[PDB]
């Protein structure tokens, strides 16, 4: 909201290296927290990532 | 990654001289039996050609009625495991088999020159006629031989009860389908036991509960652990295990037992439990039972016995007949007398018939250093044991479907076990190694089992005898006789010892793998635990209350320390459990099981004791771990708020005044995509989730029928299993004492299905039948209908799951390359899926279409029982029901109009084609506040 940190490009850029983390998050959340916890709570799953 | 332009050039074979009997492409049910502690289950096996691959239930038989056990089913991967032992060997390096009967004929004509003394034998318990009559061929041939029976899940405190109680060895028959009430006591009877598949269904046919249905059975259970009977108990109650004996005699004092000298008091949960089971005890007395499990003493046993006389159930429901098996009196006490007398020599020729004692053997008996004291020690099995290192010789064993045989049953009805095909390896079964041992080598298993049965038929025209005998699978010329008891007075007069404090120790088999004789078994080792849904481990089970004692959360390793051994277990805690009493399962912990079973588990064999075989006090826990893997499959044993969606439990109480009290009358919900016309047999099927007491031979029988690959411990964790239908237990109530409900879930064939829309290449679609079609070569593998499958019923195959407790899935150097000996067990009406395909339960299309397309051939329709699927054939309880729903006069027509027919996720306008019948679990006004 503020010219503060729109014009000050390393306040610019840290908003901005916190959104594409962030909306990784986003697409994280509507993802795996949807389907690994669902209707049947028999079919509850966590998918830790591995390294490929 | 295979790929060609072509595929290679298919060899199509015809035989030489084909059989009469053989038409390719049917199936051609043969009659036989398998040996399960000594006993026959009675089973109707497929060979398509040759090759056995798929056990059903012989519904002529009196154990299984036409539905087998969860071990019982998956002995086609037993059959054909590449883990078997392919030749015999003579200390460690390979050879003949007649150099084996070149060895032993010169140890049998030295055996001769004195009285037969060393020539022991260690069978397991058996009861077949042909190798009784040969075993007394063998002990009138040589005078001082000893024929030993070790079994470690042996009867022999129940048969140590029936000589305290009646004098002589009594055999006993109970009889579930005359019988209100059943106070068990440390009794998993409904377990994969020699009379498991009866006692499921004759305690499920009394609360088979329908529109006018009032009265059902209670089963009182006080168990130690949660065992599977205890799904359909309804008032189990958490017994210390060592509580047990003086449950009964607090039982046995309040109906007319005069010597009975109760001791050691009860709790004030145990002692309301107790006065209202005796209760419903002395009413109803002409149909009730006591039933104990081999878990307790023999004085418990031997009161069991003077309780059910008590009550007047002897030659009501608790028949007395002459004992089946040969050896009652010799279990555990006969291993014992058997090291004894294999120190310091004086033994020379040690037959090892199928029993594995290196690795089976308590603590205090110490078979290991006692053998290699035997000079020439032989052993019969059909893997290279623990043991088959150990002795100096090793046969192969002829698995029972490449074997000629005999075994009789409870009620003692024998059953002739023919081989469904030739020896893979040359079997030489145990009837076959004692011609070697008694002087006819060259006499075959069939030479020396129609030898037997042409003497013991005092009818004319054996040949229409014998015939018939292999065609309905039982003989029933041979019944137990019904024996007249006494019941002998004075048998309780001693006191019991105090109550000892201290953490306690339960022996139980696991379900799956009952005493490691098949740990080496794919399918049972996948197929999740009954109450705990692991797969390849053992674990430690505590309660809620006493986890919190010790401070361990549900995956740490202990080091269960007993009276002078360490066992270095991991814990699992489960709600049902009782106090301060650490569980530990059989079964685990060989080191030389083959490539499935080599340490999955700890083995809890080194913490017997012979004196204490099933529960001690002396445990001490003492946390030496943490993070252990233990692979479950369930994720959440906790009912969340869904129910009204996932088992809708009631009581009886409350269903006699509204029928419909479990369903939700609510207006009918509104579909955008309109609805589809289903006018010829409509498929649908219902399953009853109030007999199902989660025994997994209906998971078990999907995964023979259905080809389903095993997956290994690494990728269970990971929620790769493959199981198209499953159990899910949910434990509702307190976390001490709750009730835990099974809801049977597979693929519910959802007519308005969310799973079919969302896939890109049409890989999932609907017959005019009304099922769901998942055909295996169109899918691509975008995992998108399993997630909008809401039940999760969909199960990927993500790795080359193919073979994998014997090749790593994670490789491609044998990735297109197949195990030769695992194709015979596959069903060739299934297919076999790569390695990026999707599987779900078809409603075993194979068998729908197989009926479907014969039943169009000959211009009819088909019929109710003409189809008949692999889980609805195997469950021993009948909970599952398929059938036409279009067909007027159906089985599933009537279960789906019942009042508690409910579908799961009704909140979803799926339609499923399977309804579930509601749980009621009849609770007794004396005990339901
Ligand atoms: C070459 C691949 C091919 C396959 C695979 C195939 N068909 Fe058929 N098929 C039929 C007819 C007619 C039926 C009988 C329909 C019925 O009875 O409902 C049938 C039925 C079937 C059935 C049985 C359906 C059931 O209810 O069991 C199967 C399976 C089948 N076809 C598979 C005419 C054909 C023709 C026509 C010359 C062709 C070519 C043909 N079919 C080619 C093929
Ligand atoms: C890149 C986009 C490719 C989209 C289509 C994927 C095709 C995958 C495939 O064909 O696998 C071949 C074989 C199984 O795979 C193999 O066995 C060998 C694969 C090695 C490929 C190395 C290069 C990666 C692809 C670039
Ligand atoms: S129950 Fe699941 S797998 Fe079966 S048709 Fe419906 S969405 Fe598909
Ligand atoms: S009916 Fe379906 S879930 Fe049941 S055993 Fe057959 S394939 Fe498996
Ligand atoms: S449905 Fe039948 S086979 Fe499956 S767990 Fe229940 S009782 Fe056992
Ligand atoms: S949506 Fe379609 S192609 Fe394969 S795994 Fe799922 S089926």
């Amino acid at each position: 909201w503020f010219k503060r940190f729109r014009v000050s490009l390393p306040w610019l850029f840290f908003i901005s290296i916190c959104i594409n983390i962030g909306m990784w998050f986003e697409r994280w959340v509507i993802i795996v927290l949807s389907l690994h916890r669902d209707f049947l709570p028999s079919s509850w799953g966590y998918y830790t990532p591995s390294v490929w | 990654c295979q790929f060609a332009l072509k595929q290679p050039q298919e060899k199509i074979v015809p035989y030489v001289r084909q059989p009469e009997e053989i038409i390719h492409g049917r199936p051609l049910f043969f009659a036989t039996a398998v040996t399960f502690a000594g006993f026959g289950v009675g089973l109707l096996v497929e060979s398509h050609e040759g090759r056995p691959t798929k056990i059903e239930g012989n519904p002529d038989h009196p154990a299984s009625l036409g539905s087998t056990d969860l071990i019982t089913q998956a002995m086609i991967l037993t059959m054909y495991d590449p883990d078997r032992s392919q030749a015999p060997t003579n200390a460690g390096q390979e050879t003949t088999w007649d150099a084996f009967v070149a060895a032993a004929t010169a140890a049998m004509q030295a055996q001769t020159a004195k009285q037969g003394a060393g020539l022991r034998v260690l069978s397991g318990s058996l009861t077949s006629p042909t190798l009784i009559a040969q075993k007394q061929q063998l002990l009138t041939q040589f005078p001082q031989a000893k024929w030993y029976e070790y079994e470690p899940v042996g009867r022999d405190n129940a048969n140590a009860g029936a000589r305290l109680a009646f004098g002589a060895d009594v055999h006993t028959i109970y009889r579930l389908d005359t019988a209100k009430v059943i106070v068990g006591f440390d009794a998993d009877f409904t377990a994969p036991s020699p009379t498991g598949v009866r006692m499921a269904r004759q305690l499920a046919d009394g609360r088979r509960i329908r529109k006018g249905t009032k009265e059902v059975n209670r089963l009182y259970l006080a168990e130690s652990t949660p065992s599977i009977t205890g799904l359909l108990a309804d008032h189990r109650l958490p017994v210390r295990s060592s509580q047990i004996e003086h449950l009964v005699r607090a039982l046995a004092t309040l109906v007319g037992v005069p010597n009975v000298a109760a001791g050691a008091p009860l709790s004030d949960t145990e002692k309301k439990w107790v006065e209202a089971a005796a209760k419903d005890l002395q009413a109803n007395r002409g149909a009730c039972v006591v039933l104990v499990g081999e878990s307790q003493p023999p004085v418990v046993h031997a009161l069991g016995h003077a309780i059910n006389a008590q009550l007047g159930n002897v030659g009501s429901t608790v028949v007395y007949t002459e004992p089946v098996e040969d050896d009652p009196s010799g279990g555990i006490a006969a291993l014992s007398a058997l090291t004894q007398e294999m120190n310091a020599g004086t033994v020379e020729v040690l037959l090892m018939i199928e029993s594995n004692p290196v690795y089976n053997a308590p603590a205090d008996i110490p078979f290991a250093e006692a053998l290699a004291k035997v000079p020439l020690s032989m052993h019969v099995g059909l893997y290279r044991d623990e043991t088959a290192q150990q002795s100096v010789w090793h046969i192969n064993g002829a698995h029972f479907l490449e074997a000629w045989g005999d075994v009789r049953a409870f009620d003692g009805t024998t059953t002739i076990v023919q081989p469904l095909i030739a020896p893979l390896y040359n079997g030489k079964s145990a009837i076959e190694v004692l011609n070697v041992l008694l002087g006819k080598p060259q006499e075959t298993g069939y030479q020396t089992l129609t030898a037997y049965w042409q003497t013991q038929d005092a009818s004319g025209n054996f040949r229409v005898f014998w015939n018939t005998a292999l065609h309905d699978g039982v003989i029933t010329a041979t019944q137990a006789r019904s024996r007249q008891v006494t019941l002998q007075q004075g048998f309780a007069d001693a006191a019991p010892p105090a109550p000892t404090q201290g953490l306690e120790i339960v022996f139980r088999p696991d379900p799956s793998l009952w005493d490691g004789a098949f740990a080496n078994n794919a399918w049972l080792q996948e197929t999740p635990k009954p109450y705990t849904k692991l797969t390849w481990d053992n674990v430690a089970l505590m309660s809620v209350r006493t986890a919190n004692a010790l401070g361990l959360k549900n995956g740490d390793v202990v080091r269960l320390t007993y009276q002078g051994r360490s066992v270095d277990a991991p814990v699992w805690v489960q709600p049902g459990h009782a106090d301060d009493s650490v569980t530990v399962h059989f079964g685990f912990g060989r080191t030389a099981a083959g490539r499935v079973g080599n340490n999955v588990g700890f083995n809890a064999y080194r913490l017997r004791t012979s004196a204490t075989p099933w529960f001690g006090v002396g445990l001490e826990v003492a946390k030496v771990g943490e993070n252990y893997k233990l692979a479950s499959t369930q994720g959440h044993f906790l009912m969340e708020g869904r129910k009204k969606d996932l088992v809708r439990y009631g009581t009886l109480a409350e269903y006699v005044e509204d029928e419909k009290f479990l369903q939700v009358e609510k207006e009918e919900p509104i579909s955008l995509i309109g609805e589809y016309e289903y006018n010829g047999y409509k498929w649908g099927m219902s399953i009853d989730l109030n007999v199902c007491n989660s025994c997994n031979a209906c998971v078990v029988a999907c995964q023979s029928e259905n080809n389903i690959p095993v997956v290994g411990k690494d990728e269970v964790w990971l929620g790769r299993e493959m199981h198209w239908i499953r159990i899910d237990q949910y434990y509702v109530g307190d976390e001490h004492t709750p009730n835990v409900y099974n809801m049977v879930m597979l693929c519910q064939q959802c007519e308005h299905a969310p799973c079919e829309i969302v896939c890109p290449v049409a890989a999932t679609v609907h017959d005019a039948e009304g099922l769901n079609n998942m055909v295996y070569n169109r899918c691509v593998g975008t995992k998108y209908c399993s997630n909008n499958c809401p039940y999760k019923v969909r199960r990927f195959n993500f790795l080359q799951y193919q073979d994998v407790p014997y090749r790593s899935p994670i490789d491609a150097s044998t990735e297109n390359d197949s195990i030769p000996v695992l194709k015979m067990m596959r069903n060739p009406d299934v297919t076999v899926r790569a390695r990026g395909v999707m599987e779900k339960c078809t409603f075993c299309v194979q068998r729908i279409n197989e009926a479907r397309i014969q039943a169009r051939t000959e211009n009819r329709r088909i019929a109710d029982g003409e189809i008949m699927t692999a889980c609805q054939q195997v469950c021993p309880t009948q909970a599952i029901v398929f059938g036409d729903l279009n067909d007027p006069q159906a089985r599933v027509v009537d279960l789906k109009e019942q009042p508690l027919k409910y579908t799961s996720l009704d909140k979803l306008n799926t339609k499923p084609r399977v309804s579930y019948l509601a749980k009621i679990k009849n609770l007794n006004p004396d005990l339901a506040e």
